[PDB]
């Protein structure tokens, strides 16, 4: 993964620095791996790391150095799933197919499928992307999750 | 016929996971469940 | 006693034949995700979706 957008890397890097000394913790740097064009699970945003304990994830900082390591272990994911094969795995998800997931039943498999969210991450995503029926529509939903 | 509430239909009632939606690994994995029988999903 | 009725042989005897049937819709649903890609589940078409 090129050493050009390293410039960029170390920007969004020390955006989320709490040490301030151009070291910042791993789960900061992920997310900042994640805001850098990606979209990667806080799982996989700590594991792309050279895998760091949450110690490490949050105490032991990263030296931007091996913060291109990182880079490239994100750069893996740069987005995540299909949206065709969102609408249709969450078409035959819904018990009906009709184009949105219960708010219930969409913040169910978004805390009851993968890694189990915190229910404001599922939220945050439902919410801000909910149309106000209870079911919550995952196309506004994932698709206004996937560009912001 | 399907009535588990009337025994009258109970032994005639269907007795299963009902979900008939594409997501049964979500009550289920794709491990083949399973006489002396053990429902059991294939795990290795 | 289903060999014993012959219907262990009789459900090896659906299987025999066509033991289980997929609804149209069912498929639709069932295989939307499964390899339809243009086609979303409750498509239109019984035979061609």
């Amino acid at each position: 993964f090129s050493e050009e957008q390293t410039a960029e890397f170390k920007e969004a890097f020390q955006l989320f620095d709490r040490t301030g000394d151009g070291k910042i913790l791993y789960s900061q740097c992920g997310d900042v791996m994640r805001a850098l064009g990606q979209n990667p699970t806080n799982a996989e945003v700590m594991k792309v790391l050279g895998n760091p304990k949450s110690d490490e994830m949050n105490l032991k900082t990263l030296n931007f150095e091996q913060f291109l390591p990182m880079m490239q272990t994100i750069a893996k994911n740069k987005d995540q799933g299909c949206f065709e094969d969102y609408v249709e795995g969450l078409r035959v998800f819904d018990k009906e197919g009709n184009g949105t997931v219960m708010g219930a039943e969409i913040r169910h498999v978004l805390v009851t499928l993968g890694e189990k969210m915190t229910e404001e991450e599922v939220e945050q995503l439902v919410a801000g992307h909910e149309d106000s029926n209870g079911c919550i529509n995952y196309e506004e939903l994932v698709r206004m999750v996937l560009s912001g | 016929s399907q009535k588990p509430l009337s025994d009258d239909e109970k032994f005639l009632f269907v007795d299963k996971n009902f979900v008939n939606n594409p997501l049964a690994q979500a009550d289920w994995s794709a491990k083949k469940l399973v006489h002396g029988f053990e429902a059991a999903s294939i795990k290795e | 006693q289903l060999r014993c009725n012959g219907v262990l042989e009789g459900i090896r005897i659906c299987r025999q034949g066509f033991p289980n049937r997929i609804v149209f819709q069912e498929f639709r649903q069932r295989y939307e995700i499964l390899a339809a890609n243009a086609i979303p589940k409750g498509f239109m078409d019984g035979k061609q979706a």
